[PDB]
Parts: C-alpha cells; structure tokens; sequence
C-alpha cells in the first residue's frame, strides 16, 4: 500500500534505485512484497540475507531445527536485522507438514523452497499450486548445486488449454528415488555452492517481484524470453579440482504443465482437502 | 556414430569424478537395427561404470531419480529410451538433487 | 604447520570434510593458507565470508573507506568473528597505492581483488606478477558481474617459452577507457550480481589452496581440465526482466601469457622498484 | 551471410536492453571483396545503435574497452578487423568491467 519514500529509505536503497528497471517505482514492489523461505540452514541463510538486503517488505523463514537449545529460525532473523532493521521477518518456529502448510502458505506473494528433504519438496509444490503461488525451488548436496523457477506466472490447477509454467511434478514427474537419497548432513556440503544457489534463489524472487512476473498476462500468450513457462534448470557442479568451467553452468531449458501432471495436470484428483487429511501420503520414499 | 556422453547432479562421482565422455558407438545394435538409447544405458552401465548398478540402473531400467536430455532436449518426447541415436548428439545423465 | 585437528575444528568441518577432495588433509591446507582481500565494500564482504566460513587460516581486507566514522574493514572483520571465530582476521585499515601495494601482497599466498578501481585493478596484476602469486579477479557494476582466474600457477616474469598463466594485461590488454568507466557508487548495483561474483571469488581461492593450483606442475605440461593456463572468463549478467537464462552464464576461454604482454611478457620493462617510485604512472584514466 | 550478434557487459544498455541480434548481410562488402568485421562495426554503430558513438566507436575504431569474440574465440588471432565473416558466425561484444 506505501506509495512513497522515507529519506531512511531512499538513503539504504539508492545504490540499486539508480538501476534500470528498479525506480522509486521498481522498488516499492519489494517493499509492499511478502516473500516466504520453507527452510533456514544452508540455503535459507544465503536466500534470506540477499533478499532482507534488498528490503523485501515482509520475509518469512520455516525451521523448526536447532543449531550446531536455539532455534536456527531465530538465529538467523537476530542475523538479517543487522543486514536490514526495516523488512518484517516473521519466523514458524516449527517445520511444516501437511496439517499446516497449507495454512502456511496462503497469505505469502512468492514461496522460496531450501527444504532439504524430498518429500516436503514434493508436498509444497502441490500447495504453492493449488493455492496458486509461484515457487522458486532450489536444492544442494556435496559438490554440485540446481535450481529453477516453477509455476509462474500461477496457471490455475488443469488450465491445460493455455501455454502454462511447469510445476515441480511436472518437471521431476516420480522420482524421488528411494535409496539414491543423500541428505546434506548425510553427504555434507561445500560453502561456495549452496551460497551460489541461494543467492541466486532470492535474485529469482526479487525479479519476480520488481519486473512483476507472477502476473498472469494480457487472450495473449506470455513472452518466451522471460524463461518463465519454459523455464531453464541451472546446474551448478563445483569442481575442486578445476578453475571455472565451460561446463561449470550448464542450463537445462524445460517443458510447461505436462497435461497429464498427478496434480497441476488435467483430471487431477489433487485436494487442499486431501494433502490436509494425508491424502496423497508422501510415503514415495 | 561417435558421440559426446556426459554426467552431473552427484552421478560422474560414479564414473570416477569424470564427466565428459567420448565413445565412438556400432551404427548398428546387437540384433542389427539401429542403436538405440536402450543400448547406451546397457553399455555405459556394464563398461563405462567404475562403481557397484543400485544407482544408475535398477530393474532393466534408468533409477526414476536421473534425467536424460539430447541435445538438451527432454528425453521423453523425443524416443524415450528407444531413440536411434545420431551421428553426433550429446546425451546428459544428472541425478535430481533433493537434498538443501 | 599444524598437523592435527581439534575437537573444536572437527566439529565446525565435518559438514565439508566428508567430501571428496577435502579430507583432514584437504582441510588442513585452508587452515595453513593465507589469502588476501583488497576491497571491502560489495564483493569484498561476501567473498571474505565463504573464505572466514571455509576456515581459511589468515584473511587479510584492505580499504581505508568508511560506512553508509568508522572504516568498512572493522565494520566486516566484527562481521566475520560471528561467522568463524577460528581464523586470524588482519585489516590493513587504509587505501592500497603503489608505494605500499608491494608490501601488502608478499606475505600472501593467494590474492582476491574486489578494488572497483581500474587504476588498482591493473597495479595490483603487476605486483602480483612480480611477488610471484595467483589472482582471482572479479568485477561488478549495476545488472552485470564477471570473474576470471589470472597467474595460476604464478609462472615467473618474462618466461614465454613454457604454457604459461595469463595476467589482467596478458588478458584486457591496454583499456581501461577513460570515459566509459562507471563506478559502482556511479551506476548502482543489484544485489545478487554481486554475492554471486563474490561467492564465486572465495570458491575459486578455496580450489586453488585445497587441490593446490598455485603449485608449479612436475618438464611436464599442466593439464588443461584444470582451466589454469587456459582459464575462462565467466559473464554473468543480471535481467530483471526474465528467469535464469541459457546466456544467463557465458564462458570465454582465455589465452596464456601474450608473449608481447607489456608486464609479464618477453622484454618487460616492469620492475618492483619501477611501481614505488611511480614508473608505469597509473595516468591510463 | 546470415549470423547472431550479441553483447554484455552493460553494453546492450545501448541497443535498447537487447542482447540476442539476428540480421542477415550482404556477402560482399560496399568495395565488393567478402564482409569483413570493419564493416558489422560500422553496419552495427550506424543502424543497430539507439543511443549517442562515444561508448561503443570512436576515432573510427571500437573503444579500448570491448573484447570481440568470434564462435567464443579471441577476434586478434583470427583476423582482428579485417575478418571474412562465415555463413552462420557468433560475434561478441562484451565491455571489460573495472568497478567492483
Ligand atoms: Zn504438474
Ligand atoms: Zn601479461
């Protein structure tokens, strides 16, 4: 709703005010913007603190996990006030499931996926979609690191009928696999390569936001050259062994809904009703 | 046909941390029709690996964790898995990343 | 030196130990390295926290400016202690010029430059040429960043008869324009452009010091999957308009020393004296 | 000669936030010996431009500042502006970032 600017404010956003694309115009869109991260450890972090730098109005964070007593949802907002005191961070401190997730998600503008664990992947991309919310997802382990921007512009569930951004089924249609699962604590992680990924989520969501990409266009059709119905796969691998690579960011161009999707798809059998009462078990293991 | 064949996604760990691979392939496969992706998966998987099978290929079939792009194009709409390979294609194995 | 690890370190690693290429004895080479960061505002600041992160044994900052009272090197070292308390912190709290530059670099085993100065960015290729040390370089002005990998190995002034590392001038050869150069107080920035680039900076030093890059080959070759002698430019530019991109990432493999370059090159009338007294005057502008 | 022309490096800034450029030319060049890379400069700065010269040409050659780059290969070994341009080349225009 704010339609103008504190001299607090204009000093703290001036560095990039003076950029193409990002006025007095462009940047009230970050601050009247409500942003949520389902995850605080490694990727979070990275996510949340480039997104608080860019005054993102309201960010949220989801973890219900400790640190390596305290938990890392805290930890980390204490951190952010000190990157920015203006945003509104709002910590769950608990992690999401099923019963809630639904409830956690509706109020938010644009969902920020650094869950860790591929089951909760699986369940926030059905409700980002029914809800119909767009979701920068992202994901890291060991040397390697990939992310991509699904379901925006927010394409209603079944509207098969129109040119419509892929969701996380629809792109990684069944697999997880079940013994293939590394975990981050399981397989550990190198620094460079979750930063890498997490700073480029937030860059995702703060474009989404100041170019206003999770709005639906004009009977027209949506312009391929913002990548967002057909949306590239970005695949960092981290080579420790090699300088930066020809191959080092490799860029997977991807297909809209998949007509026949279990849940964005035609002839879903997909509920809010049902994921709530444990309907499509996340027992895919 | 030779072809460039490479892996990614925490796969090539596999293959010996290496992730470009060229291997000239027979025009024609086992029972003398053309080579299909069918084929690769069986050669790579019984040469090419350096690793004990549960997680590359598991019941004659890809591990529903990897994806595979020609050209970095969807697998799927062009063959899956019965696709007379090309003179000079790339083929692309990486293991979705569920962990963050 | 130190040979062995503590409880303390083991605890803090382990994420990042059980990976390939860093055991104990990967991770022991971080704690012993010493790199240097001249820059502390932008690039600097991200850089120097997935290097205080990864444990890097000393960090050193150079700049002699202040916040947006006090200097902007204290303002980042109190930042990092939070980050990891283990490793020695060292800021040179003043600007780097010729007359000193030579002594800042000689303790150093790598060298980051996030200057955001052309002048500077060519004095300190020169001194690190000539002290014998490899530069990670990076660069970041409003929606577009790059980063390359310069003088790894540090291959000896003047020998052309050997594959041998480019240095900034080998690479970027005479410009600097005059009037086509935009500062990043001048042109503004955007946030993620920045911490991607930074990131990178701190992944590339912590490569080069783990798999030990700066350490000349065995009359053999060096390999070229290392992208060392033959090093890419990476680009990475920011459209606030569009989703990650296919050209989101471009990659420009480097040529080795230019033979004919003015400072690194056959017949250099470049020396460590030259620089004190204000020989190749930095007047290019 | 049908070839893609792209820049970066806040160059494209000039060319009105457009970096992917697709223009056909003519074979033989104004004198009628083939294209060289002297005239896209000239071609590109003439009628591609949208924008006030100074930052892209001057003094009848490309500013200090930019890196050309032919199929992502240095422009000075393979013809530095006096190049015969091929049927489907890739050239790029990337000015050197000095800010940080
Ligand atoms: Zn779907
Ligand atoms: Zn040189």
């Amino acid at each position: 709703t704010q339609k103008s600017l504190s001299k607090e404010e204009i000093e703290r956003y001036s560095r990039q005010m003076i950029v193409p694309g990002m006025g007095k115009e462009g940047q009230l869109r970050l601050m009247n913007a409500k942003v949520l991260i389902i995850g605080a450890g490694g990727l979070g972090c990275p996510a949340a603190q480039y997104l608080a730098g860019a005054g993102v109005g309201t960010i949220g964070i989801v973890d219900g996990d400790s640190v390596e007593g305290m938990l890392k949802v805290d930890s980390l907002i204490t951190h952010l006030i000190e990157i920015n005191p203006l945003p509104v961070y709002v910590p769950y401190r608990f992690d999401l499931t099923p019963q809630n997730a639904a409830q956690i998600i509706k109020p938010w503008d644009v969902i920020l996926d650094c869950t860790d664990n591929p089951a909760t992947r699986y369940l926030i991309s059905d409700v980002c979609v029914l809800l119909g919310k767009p979701l920068v997802s992202a994901a890291s382990v060991q040397k390697s690191g990939q992310l991509i921007v699904l379901n925006c512009p927010p394409t209603p569930q079944g509207v098969v009928n129109k040119k419509a951004a892929p969701c996380y089924r629809c792109c990684f249609k069944k697999p997880p696999p079940p013994s293939a699962q590394t975990s981050k604590g399981e397989a550990g992680i190198m620094g460079p390569v979750v930063g890498m990924m997490g700073v480029a989520q937030a860059g995702e969501a703060i474009k989404i936001l100041v170019s206003q990409l999770h709005m639906p266009p004009k009977g027209e059709e949506v312009s391929p050259e913002k990548n967002l119905v057909q949306p590239t796969l970005l695949i960092y691998t981290y080579d420790l062994n090699s300088a930066i690579g020809p191959y080092s960011f490799r860029a997977l161009k991807m297909g809209g809904r998949k007509k026949d999707c279990f849940a964005c798809g035609e002839n879903s059998t997909l509920t809010l009703d049902g994921i709530k009462s444990g309907n499509p078990n996340y027992v895919q293991q | 046909i030779p072809i460039t064949v490479d892996f990614s996604g925490g796969l090539e760990m596999l293959f010996d941390n290496q992730r470009r691979h060229s291997i000239s392939l027979p025009a024609k496969d086992t029972e003398g029709k053309p080579v299909t992706i069918a084929f690769l998966i069986d050669y790579i998987c019984k040469k090419l690996m350096k690793d004990p099978t549960d997680l590359f290929v598991l019941d004659n079939h890809i591990r529903p964790g990897i994806l595979v792009l020609i050209n970095d194009a969807d697998w799927e709409l062009e063959g899956e898995e019965a696709y007379e390979i090309q003179p000079n294609d790339n083929i692309l194995f990486v293991s979705t990343l569920h962990g963050g």
